């Protein structure tokens, strides 16, 4: 599952957290197995503008 | 006293059931006994717990 989302949104990105896109774009069962992979991309995802 | 092994018997028994059905207002640990309150205070991941 790939996405991009703000540097302080990557905890929620985990089973049993609360949060914004948690709960409406974004939900992990409680009993989830797997990796969560962040990796930042400022010097890709960006425009000055 | 005469009829004292049958009496006996009879308040095992109704103490036993009462020590049951009073063990239930033990939280054991939990933040409350009452599973309605954990239901109603916190979220399923911890209410889990």
């Amino acid at each position: 599952d790939s996405f991009v989302i703000r540097g302080d949104e990557v905890r929620q990105i985990a089973p049993g957290q609360t949060g914004k896109i948690a709960d409406y774009n974004y939900k992990l069962p409680d009993d989830f197995t797997g990796c969560v992979i962040a990796w930042n991309s400022n010097n890709l995802d960006s425009k000055v503008g | 006293s005469a009829l004292g092994k049958l009496q006996d018997v009879v308040n095992q028994n109704a103490q036993a059931l009462n020590t049951l059905v009073k063990q239930l207002s033990s939280n054991f640990g939990a933040i409350s006994s009452v599973l309605n309150d954990i239901l109603a205070r916190l979220d399923p991941p911890e209410a889990e717990v």
